[PDB]
């Protein structure tokens, strides 16, 4: 029939093509409302919160305070020292720096090369 | 020198005797006068140095340092005095002594004309620094920033003591004059080579340099707003003033040595340009914009040529005045709502116009927009280094690519877009605070006319 | 655009001119006696006119004396129609000469092929 | 720019589209009648009506609150709530 | 004007052909340069007439600070810090007055350029040359001592330089 | 959050988020400022497919187009004096080698 | 003769005429009748047929303001081109000699295009419905660079940003 | 945007909904005004023809082969309304919009420039103080011991009282503030 | 002046508007056919383009094939 | 009124200040002001010495 649509990480599957969205099971249903339910009570919380008329500052969102916490300060403690890790750390700390120190050696010694034979274009070249 | 020593020494007696609700008023209007006579310094020759006596001297790489670093306490005053309402009097007092206690102890280390005497005074820097982070820090992390701060720093350090004095027992001087005129070749040996490692790595860990770096965010986000201030503006710059001073005696051993410290600081300038596009904290997001100026800084003093040096000074001086007027900016908005999440509060350019155009010129000075002198120093060492190799010109475009992007996004997502529904206590801009953001701001202005006051003595 | 360079890419390039190298014959070779071109400006006057160097071609005359006519009529931007005929006129003369040598360049390669063709077939025979 | 809305000029518009359709007798048409239970549509005819008001006023009434408006008083109320008209 | 040297700036004289129209309509430029002539040239030239009247009555002079020499690195003794203060002192000032004397003949190159407008190419050959000559000279003395240069240096330069020269002469004359 | 529902009362309407639901890891990247991820009318394959295709033809041809290129059946332009020689910087101490452009 | 004329086509004309490209040489003559399809689209569109636009009809375009300057810029669009090609002085040697076919190769594409897109935007009209092409895709989405381009290097760069550095 | 959404879309909704995508994608094709007619009345008869079909398996398999021809023929570039999330004129408005305890935070001056307007303010700031303690003891007394299954809020059961958690839906900013 | 909006109808149009239209229609083809009337080379070209194979041989300094 | 109020500050109070810096400042110093050499066409006459600049030689005139 139609051609198929391919999703992808960037281009991800939307609601309608999704095969899930046409088989859905008694507990799905009752998932959904578990969801919703989670969802009206943090709207209720905050909507009281929000419409307190004796309330001056900030609602404090622990939700925004886990996630800056655990991008920051939580990362270490459950960093273990693993094979991939490893590989990972050494090839994207220590490759580029040898790379460019290759590449700027290599093109000043060209250089040099080239100055201490005398065939290398430097007139009008006075300010270094 | 003592012209403007003695009026510090000065300040300590009149903050500790006047009254109680005066201290403020008193300790800024001396600071400014203070300031305004360290205006006088800039009268430079363009043979020699200021030679006031045997043991201060003046040049034009001292002079702009000396006249920012008068300039800068009045500021931290104005911030402190935002910051220490409910505080007691003696303990307002004592904030006030250490801020006077580093400004001197910077006064004498960019006046000191001996290496030990400045190596001395520029560890002294230590103590106030220290003490106003881990005593007057929000947070519970004051402590570990603090410890990271003075090991770092120590641990750089010491071997440059031991540097110092057998350079001393082996010259007969450490007089910067005498060992400038006095200056031999050093041989490459491993002793010349470990000589090199311990001054540069001192400097490079004052810098600080990639891959010793991480005391500053520590340092700095958890610090107080004048600690903030100061670690950003002045304390940065002792690195790159020592490199600049002792690369006398360290030739022609750099064309050799500088070649890992040159790689580190462009790529770490690459990556903590990158690591600032991916910051939930906005003084982490400032404090490694920092990093990566003086990374750039680095590579001028390392690549050493007059076209380099020149672009070090003026980079250092507008990155000091923009970085103190970032972090106050940001100690405003985190006086307001008491986080210093950067999308916690948004819309405050609808919320608050003037901060909004005062954040909009910050961000235009912080990445290089013409004729500002962030664009004069960083484009003399892009020129630099470009005479240096050809790639470098790469890296540096990709440098400035992500700095006006991570710029612009902490812009945006400051200022624009829709505010916080529920944060409902952002109170109109104070009086003092516009007055601090344009005391930040106009002498930039004014340097971006005149910029041969801050190109050093390479001029 | 044209039938020349159908011809010469979808074809005999041997037998078509190259641009690049023409003229690749002497300048006497078929012409017993040639004339030189002759040239009017001078090099001093064509540097007073301050002509760019493109435009300082064989026909640096006419170009002076539009440029002197439109110079002395310039509120009356309409009055200088016969000296610009005059430049197009001799441009066009000096594009026909162009086109001229590329005709000759081709029809001389081409007989160069048919003598060396013949040559060919006379040493086979 | 443009003249302001008022309740009496959304209600003349909303009745002029219903008396425009076909499917509905303007002589029995009120602005209380419902859609289904005494006009006699159905859904797919209340979606129609939908959208052809958001021609009319130019503006799109999302799915989850275009589907609660049986009602050409609904629908005016609905309109004057969301372009903040109060006379 | 006598403000500046003619000979340190030189100018070609100008030739301005004189106006030769060939049509009756009148001239706008000529117009407008009247009424510019009439509304700010006669003003600006009142308002100067009276200003340096007024600078007249007050006349007094500044000088030209004049050095004497004094002897150079190659003089020096070894470790002699006062003789090796004045001479370093000298050398940068005659590397500063050296610096000036390239910037005046670039000046030149660039009005020159300017000047000669669309036939640039041949007529600014002569400031080509003298910018040239001036720049190999300057490149040879100064070209790279460094951040930290100085006489010394300077000399050591020199010293290089002259001793690549003698080993060449030798050369070409085995 | 450009996938996240437009026509819903989220607490923060720019950005699409309610007070106390779980924030993403890679929010900082997913905002609407920021890395889209919604579903295109063309699959990513084929769009990457055929972007790749016309710039890769593009510079194929302008290659060829380069190789083969586009002229008039005319000869070269000729200039006076040995092909402006003076006027475009020569040496007027040494001798040219002249050129000498005859009438045709 | 407009003021488009004095410049398109000394353009055009300099294209054909020289050492050029052949694909850059007949890539700006499609872009040329492109530009006139264009042109077509937006008059045939915007201004010809029926009103699609809402009932409240709000049409006023009596100001004088905007009158004003789009009389100025109008006077600009017919008569400057010919004063100024007419004042500047000779700064280039003009194509006087070029086969009349290659001399209106410009208006020939030019009105091709305006042919072709007139055609095609005529053929709207038919009660005729056909799912869209391959090229129409292409073309529409703007060559699919802005989403590729805007995604895929946007997030290696931000996840770089965070995951490693 | 005004409706409390459910925990899911029935059949019904879905149907619905894709019969409202669709036409508005085939007005986007069918640009003029007949041709649409003709093509939305085409596209109606389909929807008609399957109608009535008890077998709700079939139903949901319809539904979702539609789904995917219309994935398939969708607009490219489908007709937004200005004001709609896609639209041009989206979100242009919302820098203009500013709150009522920013409106309070004025100097005495500018409050004394509109005297008979922080008047009226002051007595809607009085009826919000005075409703709030029943407005939370009307969402107390009235939700599940469980929590809130839904995000729908109860109208006002009483003469004299208010529905709760109204303040910021009555006093939102204009659509067209500044 | 003021319009008032019209509801499905053709809006009120201005005898000012239309005159300038008119008007400012008919001068750019006016401009157009006068300058075509004047100076058509700039459209039709100004010279014939030769024909290289009329060019005769002895012209062009082409010699026999056989000598 | 307005108009002639507006035209004498923002028009003519520059145009003098700006006139008197160029004439008595910029151009007190060499080569800030360079002026390209008016263009000198045959048969002309230089105003600077009354020299005439002569004519072309005769044309080899076609039709
Ligand atoms: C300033 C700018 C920035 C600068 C840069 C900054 C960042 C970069 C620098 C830092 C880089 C990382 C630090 C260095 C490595 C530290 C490793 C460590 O502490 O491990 C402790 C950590 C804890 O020990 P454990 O709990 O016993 O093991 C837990 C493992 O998860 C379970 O272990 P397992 O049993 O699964 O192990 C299986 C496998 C794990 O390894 C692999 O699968 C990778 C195999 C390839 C790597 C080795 C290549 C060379 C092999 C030949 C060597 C010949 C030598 C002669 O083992 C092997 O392959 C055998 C050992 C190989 C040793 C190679 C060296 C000798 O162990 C590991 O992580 C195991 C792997 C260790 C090696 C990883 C690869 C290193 C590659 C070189 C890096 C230089
Ligand atoms: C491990 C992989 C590795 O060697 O990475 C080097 C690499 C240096 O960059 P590069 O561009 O590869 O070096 C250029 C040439 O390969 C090497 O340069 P070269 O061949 O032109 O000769 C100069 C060389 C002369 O070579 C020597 O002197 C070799 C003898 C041993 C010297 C040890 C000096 C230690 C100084 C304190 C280091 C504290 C850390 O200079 C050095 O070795 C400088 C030593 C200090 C480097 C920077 C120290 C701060 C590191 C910050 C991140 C720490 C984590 O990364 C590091 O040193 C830090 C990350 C690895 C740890
Ligand atoms: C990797 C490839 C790299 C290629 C690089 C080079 C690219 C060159 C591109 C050349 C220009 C292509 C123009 C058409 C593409 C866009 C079509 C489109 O979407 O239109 C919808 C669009 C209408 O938008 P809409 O209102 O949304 O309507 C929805 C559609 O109806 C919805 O209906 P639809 O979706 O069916 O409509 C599209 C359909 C209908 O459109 C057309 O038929 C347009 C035809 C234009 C004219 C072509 C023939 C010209 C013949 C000239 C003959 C005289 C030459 C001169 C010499 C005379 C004396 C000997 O078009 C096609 O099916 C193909 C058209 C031609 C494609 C050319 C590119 C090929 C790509 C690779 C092959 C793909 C083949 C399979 C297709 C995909 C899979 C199914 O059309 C227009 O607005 C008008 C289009 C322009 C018409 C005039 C074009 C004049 C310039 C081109 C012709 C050359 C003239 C001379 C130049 C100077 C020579 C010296
Ligand atoms: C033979 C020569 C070598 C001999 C030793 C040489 C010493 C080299 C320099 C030493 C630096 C001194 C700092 C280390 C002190 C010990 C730290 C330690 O014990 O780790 C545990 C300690 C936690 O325990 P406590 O704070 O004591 O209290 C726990 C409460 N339940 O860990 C910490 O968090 C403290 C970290 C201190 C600052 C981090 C180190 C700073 C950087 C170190 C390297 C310097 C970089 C150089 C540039
Ligand atoms: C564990 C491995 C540690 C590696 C890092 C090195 C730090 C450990 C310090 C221990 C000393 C190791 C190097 C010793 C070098 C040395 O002593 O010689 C230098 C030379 C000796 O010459 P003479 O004795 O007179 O010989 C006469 C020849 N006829 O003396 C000098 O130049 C003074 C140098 C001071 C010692 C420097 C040692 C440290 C080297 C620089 C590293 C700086 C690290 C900074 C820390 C920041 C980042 C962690
Ligand atoms: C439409 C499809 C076009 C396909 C064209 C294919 C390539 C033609 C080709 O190879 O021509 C040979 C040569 C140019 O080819 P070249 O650049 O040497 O690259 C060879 C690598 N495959 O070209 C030649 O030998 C001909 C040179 C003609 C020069 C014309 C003037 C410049
Ligand atoms: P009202 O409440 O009376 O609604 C009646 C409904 C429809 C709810 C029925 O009661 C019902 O549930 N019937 C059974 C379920 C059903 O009808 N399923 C079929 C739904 S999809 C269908 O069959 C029609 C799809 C065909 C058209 C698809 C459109 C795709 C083309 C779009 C391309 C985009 C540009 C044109």
């Amino acid at each position: 029939s139609f051609p198929k649509y391919k999703p992808s990480r960037l281009a991800t599957l939307p609601a309608t093509l999704d095969p899930a969205e046409y088989d859905i099971s008694p507990e799905t249903r009752k998932a959904q409302a578990e969801r919703l339910a989670i969802r009206s009570r943090l709207k209720r919380e905050y909507l009281l919160q929000y419409n307190d008329p004796n309330r001056l500052g900030v609602i404090e969102d622990p939700a925004l305070i886990r996630w800056t916490y655990a991008r920051s300060a939580n990362i270490y403690p459950n960093f273990r020292p693993t094979p991939k890790t490893s590989l990972l750390g050494a090839l994207f700390g220590i490759g580029p720096l040898f790379f460019w120190y290759y590449v700027f050696k290599t093109d000043r010694d060209k250089k040099e090369k080239l100055i201490q034979e005398g065939k290398l274009d430097q007139t009008f070249n006075i300010s270094y | 020198m003592l012209k403007i020593i003695i009026p510090t020494t000065m300040l300590l007696p009149m903050t500790w005797m006047s009254k109680h609700n005066m201290i403020w008023i008193n300790a800024t209007v001396h600071s400014l006068l203070i300031s305004l006579i360290s205006l006088s310094l800039l009268n430079q020759l363009g043979e020699n140095s200021l030679n006031f006596s045997l043991t201060f001297f003046s040049d034009s790489l001292s002079a702009p340092l000396l006249v920012l670093t008068t300039w800068l306490l009045p500021l931290m005053l104005m911030a402190s005095q935002s910051h220490l309402s409910k505080e007691t009097t003696t303990r307002k007092k004592l904030y006030i002594t250490m801020l006077i206690l580093l400004q001197l102890f910077l006064i004498m280390t960019f006046t000191a004309t001996e290496l030990i005497l400045f190596y001395i005074l520029f560890e002294a820097t230590l103590v106030p620094t220290l003490i106003i982070i881990t005593r007057w820090g929000n947070q519970t992390e004051r402590l570990n920033a603090g410890l990271y701060f003075l090991f770092y720093t120590l641990a750089g350090s010491l071997p440059l003591l031991v540097a110092l004095v057998y350079i001393q027992n082996t010259t007969g001087s450490l007089n910067f004059l005498i060992i400038h005129y006095w200056s031999h070749p050093l041989s490459n040996s491993w002793s010349n080579i470990f000589m090199w490692l311990a001054c540069i790595m001192a400097f490079m860990v004052k810098m600080p340099l990639y891959g010793l770096h991480l005391w500053l965010p520590k340092a700095h986000v958890e610090a107080p707003i004048a600690g903030s201030m100061v670690l950003a503006a002045v304390l940065l710059k002792l690195g790159g003033y020592g490199m600049m001073r002792i690369t006398t005696i360290l030739n022609p051993l750099t064309n050799y040595m500088a070649y890992p410290f040159l790689m580190l600081s462009m790529w770490g300038m690459i990556m903590t340009s990158s690591i600032c596009l991916r910051q939930t904290d906005l003084k982490s997001l400032i404090a490694y914009s920092s990093v990566s100026h003086m990374a750039l800084v680095i590579v001028a003093i390392m690549i050493q040529t007059p076209w380099s040096f020149m672009g070090a000074t003026a980079l250092m001086i507008a990155h000091g005045l923009t970085s103190s007027m970032l972090f106050c900016l940001a100690n405003t908005n985190y006086e307001r709502v008491h986080s210093r999440t950067m999308i916690l509060a948004r819309g405050l350019q609808t919320l608050l116009p003037l901060m909004a155009t005062w954040w909009l010129v910050a961000s235009l000075t912080n990445l290089a927009l013409p004729p500002s002198i962030n664009l004069i120093g960083e484009l003399f060492i892009i020129t630099a280094s470009f005479s240096w190799s050809n790639i470098t010109i790469i890296l540096m475009g990709m440098n400035m690519m992500i700095t006006a992007l991570y710029s612009l996004y902490m812009l945006i997502t400051t200022q624009r877009g829709k505010y916080t529904h529920h944060i409902n206590n952002i109170k109109p801009s104070f009086t003092r605070e516009n007055a601090l953001m344009a005391l930040h701001i106009l002498p930039l202005l004014l340097l971006t006319l005149n910029p041969k006051m801050i190109l050093g003595p390479l001029y | 655009m044209g039938a020349h360079l159908a011809r010469r890419y979808l074809g005999d390039a041997s037998k078509e001119p190259d641009p690049l190298r023409m003229p690749t014959f002497p300048p006497d070779y078929g012409f017993p006696e040639r004339k030189e071109r002759e040239m009017v400006a001078t090099q001093q006057e064509m540097n007073d006119a301050q002509l760019m160097l493109q435009q300082r071609d064989y026909c640096a005359h006419y170009l002076i004396q539009l440029l002197k006519c439109k110079r002395d009529s310039f509120p009356n931007f309409l009055a200088c129609k016969h000296e610009q005929h005059d430049w197009d006129y001799c441009e066009h003369l000096d594009y026909v000469k162009r086109m001229k040598e590329f005709e000759r360049e081709r029809r001389l390669l081409q007989r160069k092929k048919r003598r060396e063709q013949r040559e060919a077939e006379m040493a086979r025979g | 720019d443009a003249p302001p809305l008022t309740l009496e000029a959304i209600k003349d518009r909303v009745l002029y589209v219903l008396k425009l359709y076909d499917k509905i007798d303007p002589e029995k048409l009120s602005v209380n009648s419902h859609f289904m239970k005494d006009l006699g549509l159905d859904s797919l005819d209340q979606v129609e009506i939908i959208m052809a008001m958001e021609d009319e006023f130019g503006f799109e009434i999302p799915d989850i609150d275009a589907e609660k408006l049986m009602c050409p008083q609904e629908i005016v109320d609905y309109i004057a709530d969301k372009k903040d008209v109060y006379e | 004007p006598d403000s500046w040297d003619k000979d340190v700036y030189p100018e070609p004289p100008r030739r301005t052909p004189a106006p030769a129209p060939q049509t009756s309509l009148p001239n706008p430029v000529t117009y407008l340069t009247k009424i510019f002539d009439l509304l700010v040239d006669r003003p600006v030239t009142l308002a100067r007439e009276f200003i340096e009247q007024q600078h007249a009555k007050n006349r007094y002079y500044y000088y030209h600070r004049e050095f004497r020499r004094v002897p150079d690195i190659t003089e020096c003794e070894e470790k002699d810090i006062l003789c090796m203060f004045e001479a370093e002192m000298q050398w940068r000032r005659d590397y500063k007055v050296d610096q000036e004397i390239v910037n005046i003949i670039q000046e030149r190159l660039k009005a020159c350029q300017q000047r000669e407008g669309e036939s640039y190419r041949q007529n600014c050959a002569k400031e080509l040359e003298q910018f040239t000559q001036v720049s190999k000279a300057f490149q040879d003395r100064y070209s790279d001592l460094g951040a930290h240069y100085s006489a010394r240096k300077c000399l050591a330069k020199q010293k290089q330089r002259m001793l690549a020269e003698r080993k060449a002469a030798k050369e070409a004359a085995a | 959050q450009q996938e996240r529902d437009p026509w819903y009362d989220w607490d923060h309407p720019d950005l699409r988020l309610n007070w106390g639901e779980p924030i993403h890891w890679d929010l900082d990247m997913y905002i609407r400022n920021r890395v889209d991820t919604s579903p295109t009318p063309v699959s990513w394959n084929t769009m990457c497919k055929h972007l790749f295709g016309f710039v890769a033809f593009m510079l194929f041809m302008f290659w060829v187009g380069e190789i083969y290129p586009s002229y008039q059946p005319v000869g070269p332009k000729q200039y006076p004096y040995n092909d402006l020689y003076l006027e475009r910087g020569g040496d007027p101490t040494k001798e040219p080698e002249p050129v000498v452009h005859y009438e045709i | 003769y407009l003021t488009g004329f004095y410049s398109k086509d000394l353009i055009i004309e300099a294209v054909n005429m020289s050492y050029t490209n052949a694909w850059a040489l007949l890539m700006t003559l499609i872009a040329t009748s492109l530009t006139a399809a264009y042109s077509t689209r937006i008059i045939f569109f915007a201004f010809l047929g029926k009103p699609r636009f809402p009932p409240l009809v709000l049409i006023n375009e009596n100001n004088p303001l905007l009158i004003n300057s789009i009389k100025r810029l109008l006077i600009g669009s017919i008569f400057a081109g010919f004063i100024i090609s007419n004042n500047i002085p000779p700064m280039t040697v003009p194509n006087t000699t070029m086969p009349l076919y290659m001399k209106m190769t410009a208006l020939i594409v030019t009105i091709m295009g305006f042919m072709l897109a007139l055609e095609l935007n005529n053929t709207t009209y038919y009660l005729k419905f056909k799912y869209p092409s391959q090229t129409y895709k292409f073309s529409n989405m703007l060559g699919y660079y802005p989403s590729i381009m805007h995604r895929l290097p946007t997030y290696h760069n931000l996840s770089m940003s965070q995951k490693s550095a | 945007a005004f409706s409390a959404p459910a925990a899911y879309l029935t059949h019904q909704q879905k149907v619905l909904r894709l019969y409202k995508r669709a036409l508005r994608h085939l007005e986007s094709w069918c640009v003029h005004r007949d041709k649409y007619r003709y093509f939305a009345c085409l596209m109606r008869a389909r929807f008609d023809e399957h109608k009535n079909e008890k077998d709700m398996v079939k139903a949901t398999q319809l539904l979702r082969q539609a789904e995917e021809e219309f994935w398939y023929g969708q607009h490219p570039q489908p007709y937004i309304f200005p004001e709609s999330p896609g639209g041009t004129s989206y979100e242009r408005y919302e820098c203009y919009k500013v709150p009522e305890w920013c409106l309070d935070d004025w100097h005495p001056s500018e409050k004394a420039m509109y005297p008979d307007y922080f008047a009226k303010r002051e007595q809607w700031k009085r009826l919000r103080r005075e409703s709030w303690e029943r407005e939370v003891k009307q969402l107390q007394e009235e939700t599940p011991p469980g929590g809130p299954r839904t995000e729908a809020l109860p109208p006002a059961r009483k003469e004299g009282d208010l529905p709760p958690l109204w303040w910021h839906i009555v006093t939102r900013p204009r659509e067209r503030p500044m | 002046v003021h319009i008032e909006p019209r509801y499905r109808q053709f809006p009120q149009l201005t005898r000012s508007q239309l005159i300038q239209a008119e008007f400012f229609s008919a001068t750019m083809w006016f401009w157009i056919l006068w300058r075509f009337w004047h100076d058509s080379d700039a459209v039709l070209g100004h010279f014939p383009y030769p024909d290289p194979s009329q060019w005769t041989d002895e012209e062009l300094g082409i010699l026999p094939d056989d000598e | 009124y307005r108009h002639s109020i507006f035209a004498v500050t923002h028009v003519l109070i520059p145009v003098w200040i700006i006139h008197y810096y160029l004439k008595y400042h910029v151009t007190a110093k060499p080569y800030t002001v360079v002026e390209r050499k008016p263009r000198i066409f045959p048969g002309d006459t230089i105003l600077e010495t009354g020299e005439v600049i002569p004519l072309m030689k005769e044309f080899p005139d076609q039709h």
